[PDB]
């Protein structure tokens, strides 16, 4: 009955950080989608400038 | 989780750096001004009617 | 040296021989094309450095708050008299403050 | 040892080769699923010890 | 460098050789077709970012 | 039971420096990436100056 208190505190301290991780992943997946949308835009703008139809 | 958070932050900073730097340059930096169109004189003349 | 003088003489003749092969009207606009794509390459390389002056600022803000966690946890040990554990938390704090000073130096230079 | 140094070099290259196969958006939530079912298994094992401090 | 000077000379001759292959009347309107579909692609990419400032 | 105290102190003194190493490697990997970005920039600036398109 000293071990069982020690385990019972450790068990609460785990789920307390499953809650923290699960709120962070939402914010990180949001950022990952935004970053990838801007990458495709900047790639498109560069390809258009490489064709230089206005100079032709 | 800690290792995969750091990849996300590297993607984000790479994307923002290029877009911020592409925000410079005369053609863009003037495109943000409302009267940039160059027809302000004939608009003022039309406003005489 | 005598062999340098003969070198420069023969090297200069060959450099003039090239120079009169350049047609003005053609090369006068290839020069501008080269000078433009050089700016494209440069712009990429610069942007690849801004990406990390952004980044060291994020790392710095983590370690300056992780250290306060360990400073609190040390005081929470001394109030329990557990000096053997407070010293351990202080050792964790020290190395965080030392590396945070490296980011300030790096960031200010960047 | 020299064969340890060659070992760690080849072992580190292979570990990096795996690390760049991890897609952040997918693995960042499998990590939470794994971390949740680990708590289910732990909770059973703990309860199986309380049963005998009662006994 | 000397090899750069020879490079630019040969590169410029080849670029002129292409330039006199362009027929004005044809290329003067393909240029506008290209410049129009570039706007279609751009418009999609922009809209795909507004979708997340909403979000 | 003299050996077991000696081992038990040695065991704590190891993980105390796994913690130190793991914070240093983050700062060192940061520096290694920055240094390598500047190397590519300085190489690019030199190659552009070697072409001397402005002198042509």
């Amino acid at each position: 009955r000293t071990m069982s208190e020690n385990l019972r505190r450790n068990l609460a301290a785990l789920e307390a950080k499953i809650s923290e991780a699960k709120t962070k992943k939402n914010m990180l997946q949001a950022r990952a989608k935004a970053a990838k949308a801007n990458a495709e835009l900047q790639q498109t703008l560069a390809a258009a400038a490489a064709a230089a139809a206005a100079a032709a | 989780f800690e290792r995969m958070e750091n990849k996300v932050l590297d993607m984000e900073a790479t994307s923002q750096a290029a877009g911020e730097l592409a925000g410079f340059g005369i053609e863009n930096q003037f495109a943000q001004l409302e009267a940039s169109s160059g027809v302000e004189d004939e608009l003022a003349a039309l406003k005489a009617s | 040296g005598l062999f340098d003088r003969l070198g420069r003489v023969v090297r200069a003749n060959l450099n003039d021989l090239v120079s009169k092969a350049e047609d003005p009207e053609k090369v006068l606009e290839q020069a501008v094309i080269d000078m433009q794509e050089d700016l494209v390459q440069l712009r990429q390389a610069v942007a690849r450095t801004i990406a990390e002056e952004k980044r060291t600022e994020q790392r710095l803000n983590q370690d300056t708050q992780e250290a306060k966690k360990w400073e609190d946890r040390a005081k929470l040990a001394l109030t329990n008299g557990e000096e053997n554990l407070a010293r351990e938390a202080l050792a964790r704090k020290k190395s965080l403050t030392d590396t945070a000073a490296a980011y300030q130096t790096q960031l200010a230079q960047q």
